[PDB]
């Protein structure tokens, strides 16, 4: 409609998924209480593309961003398991862990135990 | 499956209908909205996670989102009670809500003991959904009844699925699209439900979507409604705990 | 009422029917659970609070929670559209969910504005809930068809009340159980529906009960499912601002 | 079943109202950056009998338990309508407001005021 | 003595206690005292500044509304307070036995006239 | 020259991508670069320690739990590669193309030969 459009066709600002991507892994770095060496670690980068994610945006095509992705998802699963309670979540990356068989944030070090680690989150979830 | 063999659980496949419930995470857009400025770059932020979870199976896609998302994900490490790791995963629910919540609970403990060190707070406040839905297939097995209820305690194994999956195995190569069985975690003996395939639901949307506040401490997994006026229902870590562990297959 | 007067009042009246559906809040239960240590507590912390609040009229009693509710809370002290303060307050909701939204998208600026300051944070996250119900009365006026719409724009004004809140004493004392009206902040026209008696529900049942995810700023009002992927949908306050002033009965 | 009623019957807890009351009030001051005379004003005693809220609880049916339920309502309208935003539901009391005619924790020190500043918050309630 | 602030208010009270047969126990709710203190109000006063004070206040200026809205006339001022309202979602007189209702019967009131 | 981790790796992934029909863009898809550095990759070696590294790792281990399954018949090996399964929900190198998929599909062989 008339006005209906004014502002809609006001409030419709368009973000760039490599944008929101770098604002997102940063975040979530920083709630779950990690030290840029241990993203660094996880996603596999240095600390100087990092500074870098800010100026250009992760690129989620890329592998780095599909590593971010799964990080993210960490954060996102243990979010809802813990009920957003930051020094829960912080704990369960940091206490070894039975079921997992280690540290969950060792683990996210590799490739395949960041897999590991989040599915057996998004396994949790769906059963609760 | 020695189970299938010797229940001979072809002759004993018949159709079967009835209700579903199961209790679902309600905080994963919330979590998303954290790392994020705006609404806009939120709903954008989701897009992108989508891309890296695993595939939906073909036949699932046009489902809501609820109802396919179990179709998606693999189970633990260890499986699921009917389904392996390796296996297309089974959407499982409960017949009737308590015995939902208590397999809810169930697995909050554990997440909960999966820790060497218990969670710092010693209360994890969360909030979860429900939603009920009908299905029906034509081929479906009622593990609760006839012969295999003679296996009833072997399929009930508290930390123990090999007997399960094998029987899952044996029902899914059958052509069993959906079949019941009694709940391992209910005190009150309920019976559970679990679907091979998305076909098995009949109506389009989840219905009678229910919010629900939980409160997980190291003695008991509560829960009431988060938009009436209620009183919690209590489950106890004792409806679970052998000796003094909690019992999952390693 | 002098439009009730002149628009044949009386012998309008219909018998209507349809379904509604409003926008409320979810985070109530969530509050109270941060004041106190276990569930337990919470449930009997929300009743000594039940017992404060003002009484809920004694056919609105057997009703569902959500249903029953606004018909218990006065409305604001210029009172609603077609109700004053010292009035029964009225179960105001939307013929359609974009109108709804319109309509609380308003008033989650009227809360914004209130304040001389506007809210620090520049960015308010709050999370909501919609549910949908059906009505049908054995007297019923809709204020958008006959000779009410000569009247219309007196009735959808931005910043007064009166013309419509006498129309409302009249149709009451009329013995007008509900009545449709267009609403004066939805930007697709769309109309509203308000209850005078709780006897309009068909169910009982609240359905189709959803979760929303709502952010609040000096700009816009956005929404978006919090159970399931979705584009937000954005309500700028240039929809409800006049000149750089937010309109309502002062 | 007697497992799941031997369970909850070890496990439940019949937690006492006054005492639940007390804990709750003591609890919203905190979070809602009350001074304990700004509480005090706002339920008609003085802070000698505040002190006494946490070993003998705050009688419910007394007019001083009404007052108390009423603010314990004005947090649960506040975080409620503010997302649990806790630094914004302070910010909408110590704030002049225009639909008020004043600032709402001034307003709440005395009984028409503290009505006043609730019947707005739950009447905002209702339309959102 | 000399005239004061807490002697007139104390005063008016127990003024609109009859008039609308208000009893000691149903006084001393919308109030919040005990009884042995409704007493003491006609020699040591009600203090005005005090929360009771201003509960006082309020079912004072309700008994005038009635005062004004009845002419005077207490078979029906203590009528309206006793019989169940609908507008009013149950009796006013246990309305005001509430904060919340007592207000509330009071804006009821004043909006009458 | 001399033996070193980085050119053990490089010669290990390369011997999997032919044997299995890889073309050097599918290949890049999985192990997450560009052809850039593949060429790269016989003077120089691909780094152990990387990210690119874990999953030319985990890209010689699925070509490892093929050849045990398959007896070593390349057309067999290739097969299955492309072919949609049912078991996986797609085809095995298009779920190799994300990294939970390119787990899910290791850990998917080893299921097979777990029993045999």
């Amino acid at each position: 409609a008339d006005l209906n459009w004014i502002s809609s066709a006001l409030i419709k600002e368009r973000p760039s998924a490599d944008a929101v991507l770098a604002k997102a892994v940063l975040a979530a770095r920083e709630q779950l209480g990690l030290t840029q060496l241990e993203l660094a670690g996880i996603v596999g980068v240095d600390r100087s593309a990092i500074s870098r994610w800010k100026t250009q945006g992760l690129r989620v095509d890329s592998k780095t961003g599909e590593l971010a992705l799964l990080l993210v998802r960490v954060y996102r699963a243990l979010y809802a398991l813990f009920g957003g309670q930051q020094e829960d979540m912080r704990h369960f990356l940091r206490t070894p862990n039975h079921h997992l068989a280690g540290e969950p944030l060792a683990l996210m070090g590799q490739v395949q135990g960041l897999v590991h680690v989040l599915e057996y989150l998004d396994a949790i979830r769906g059963k609760v | 499956s020695e189970i299938w063999r010797q229940c001979k659980g072809e002759r004993h496949i018949r159709p079967l209908q009835g209700r579903l419930v199961r209790l679902v995470e309600s905080q994963d857009q919330v979590a998303t909205l954290q790392l994020v400025d705006t609404l806009e770059e939120q709903a954008l932020l989701e897009e992108l996670l989508e891309s890296s979870k695993p595939p939906v199976p073909a036949d699932a896609e046009p489902l809501h989102y609820l109802l396919k998302t179990p179709f998606r994900y693999p189970p633990l490490r260890w499986g699921s009670r009917f389904g392996r790791r390796h296996e297309p995963s089974l959407f499982y629910a409960a017949l009737k809500l308590e015995t939902a919540m208590a397999e809810s609970a169930y697995y909050r403990c554990v997440l909960w003991s999966g820790m060497v060190v218990p969670p710092p707070s010693g209360r994890i406040l969360s909030e979860h959904a429900s939603f009920e839905a009908g299905w029906k297939v034509e081929r479906g097995i009622r593990l609760q009844a006839p012969p295999f209820s003679d296996h009833e305690a072997a399929l009930t194994d508290i930390a123990d699925y090999r007997a399960p999956q094998e029987l899952g195995s044996a029902m899914r190569s059958a052509g069993v699209q959906a079949f019941e069985y009694r709940s391992a975690r209910c005190p009150e003996r309920g019976c559970n439900v679990a679907l091979f395939t998305p076909a098995a639901f009949t109506e389009k949307r989840p219905r009678n979507l229910t919010p629900w506040l939980c409160e997980t401490t190291a003695g008991y997994v509560a829960f009431k409604p988060a938009h009436v006026p209620g009183s919690p229902k209590i489950f106890s870590w004792e409806l679970f705990l052998v000796d003094g562990k909690l019992p999952h297959p390693a």
